[PDB]
């Protein structure tokens, strides 16, 4: 049975880039938080590297801290650094083009970021887009047979090929929509040639007043379901606090049971922590 | 080889009327591995079709 | 202030045509739904048609009854009839596979019309999970025989769903920065396409006068403040939040009457526990 | 008439940068409406340089 946590990934030792997708409200912005947290606790001779081309400054509001067009650490902790950046504002109607360009930019842009500086990046986290994932331009040469580019994406789909390199971490909740959709992304995800063996669960009472004893029950429903239906993925379960969830301490304290797995009966007393 | 492509129709065309008829939501575990597997059998067509192109 | 129902819709004389849409889970089927009953039992001299091109029949799944390819009434009403079907079954350019998709329903409605002998007033779209193959009518624009063949059907189709009479598209959305954010884009994209929509549907909200939903709620509100002063101009109908599923004619019909009387906590409250059991 | 262009694109990047700067999550409303007058400015200007064009 596969450990139903992202232990494996929190320390990887291959892993370049690690895209984390997902539609909907569905508290993907402190999942990707969470991660990149967790994972420069867990190599800290490691620097990572937390990107949104959300254009909301999601990343900000997350940790309540401003950050900006050139990385910069978090007021906390001394490898993860933020970037928030907009590909369209800094950057023929073929399906790709846009996509291809903007990523592209966003690439070269990291590496500025990284010459100028001195100091670089070991492992970068990709929070997709409320608009989606751009993912799509990993096929252009495809539908392609001008070549300064179609040589430029050739370099890194080959990089985010290798499943050692890069994979995707899912997000979700237990409901008939989100699901459906998260399947269907997960098979565009393979349309590609892009690692996922992760997928993140969100928001689950577990409730052992009268809406959640209710709501729980097509949680738990559908759970049954993913269960029968990803057997060869790690699929973390997360709990639901009360209110928003924000600022580094908080972020860390629950960034946790993305590694060891939150179980209600005993990991209990540490969500009402986060719920004043 | 004709003869496995009309083979495999059937089955995609079965297997669809029949996960046409159930509860995608009350057994969605069944509703997607019968359209994974749905998925699976458009595309072991194609590449028969192809073949008997020439 | 514009009256925060659909009671001008649920009555108007002139729609032909009225698209539901909203992606997220967003109780939107059950929008869908509730507006077509709604119509249904304030135009019975009037026929009504509600169809789905999703491919899990949740109109079926909504009404727990089991609807298919050729137009039928639902089980406890007579002017009201649920048609799932799906288009995909039946030159990469923008616009080309949703015109055609769209198109071939057409069509296809109205074999359900002719074959039949008796026809529909008007048609509730309840816009699939992937969302509106909506792009379609722009493709004049960014638009060799059968080309204008095609062409010229769109600016047909266009022509009619432009009319702000005959056609409207009313946005399903929940009290939530991420579905906010994304129903704004939507309502742009609308009316990037001279589509005419000025109905917003807020589902989920629970009004709370335990401990986590007296929490949830802060937010609900908050975004509530926010909607109020960004769309003056539209009628949006604010809707409770029924604990747990909520299927079947009845219980359909019992709710979708707050689209019509807009709901009132203070007051509405008993109904509520109704469908809760 | 360049000269009002030029007056514009100011307009645009300055209500940019003060949208860029607010809390879109705490402040709804305002980054809305500025966003939309954002774009209102985007399509203003193509008007112009097309003019400008000839
Ligand atoms: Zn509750």
């Amino acid at each position: 049975t596969v450990e139903p946590n992202l232990h494996s990934l929190i320390t990887s030792t291959t892993h370049k880039w690690i895209f984390v997708g997902g539609k909907g409200g569905v508290g993907k912005t402190t999942s990707s938080c969470s991660i990149a947290i967790q994972m420069a606790l867990s190599q800290p001779n490691k620097q990572f590297l937390l990107i949104s081309t959300d254009p909301a400054h999601n990343l900000s509001d997350a940790f309540g801290e401003k950050f900006g067009k050139d990385a910069r650490k978090v007021t906390g902790m001394n490898n993860l650094s933020c970037m928030e950046i907009d590909p369209s504002a800094a950057l023929g109607s073929i399906p790709g083009i846009d996509e291809a360009l903007s990523f592209m930019e966003v690439m070269k842009h990291i590496k500025r970021q990284e010459q100028g500086e001195g100091e670089t990046f070991d492992t970068v986290i990709f929070d997709t887009a409320p608009t989606g994932h751009t993912l799509r331009f990993l096929q252009l040469p495809n539908t392609l047979s001008l070549n300064e580019l179609k040589a430029n994406v050739e370099t890194i789909r080959q990089q985010f090929t290798d499943p050692d390199l890069t994979t995707f971490v899912c997000v979700c909740i237990s409901e008939f929509l989100s699901l459906y959709e998260t399947e269907r992304l997960i098979q565009e995800l393979i349309s590609y040639d892009m690692d996922v063996n992760s997928i993140i669960v969100n928001q689950l009472l577990f409730a052992e007043c009268k809406r959640c004893q209710a709501r729980w029950k097509m949680q738990k429903k559908y759970l049954d379901q993913i269960d029968e239906l990803y057997e060869d993925f790690h699929v973390v379960k997360m709990p639901l606090c009360a209110g928003e969830i924000r600022g580094l301490n908080n972020l860390t304290k629950f960034s946790q049971f993305l590694n060891k797995e939150y179980n209600p009966i005993t990991d209990g007393k540490v969500i009402y922590e986060l719920e004043d | 080889l004709s003869k496995k492509y009309l083979a495999k129709v059937k089955e995609r065309h079965e297997l669809k009327e029949f996960n046409n008829s159930i509860s995608a939501q009350d057994n969605y575990a069944k509703w997607t591995k019968n359209n994974r597997k749905l998925d699976s059998l458009d595309k072991e067509i194609n590449n028969l079709k192809d073949e008997i192109q020439s």
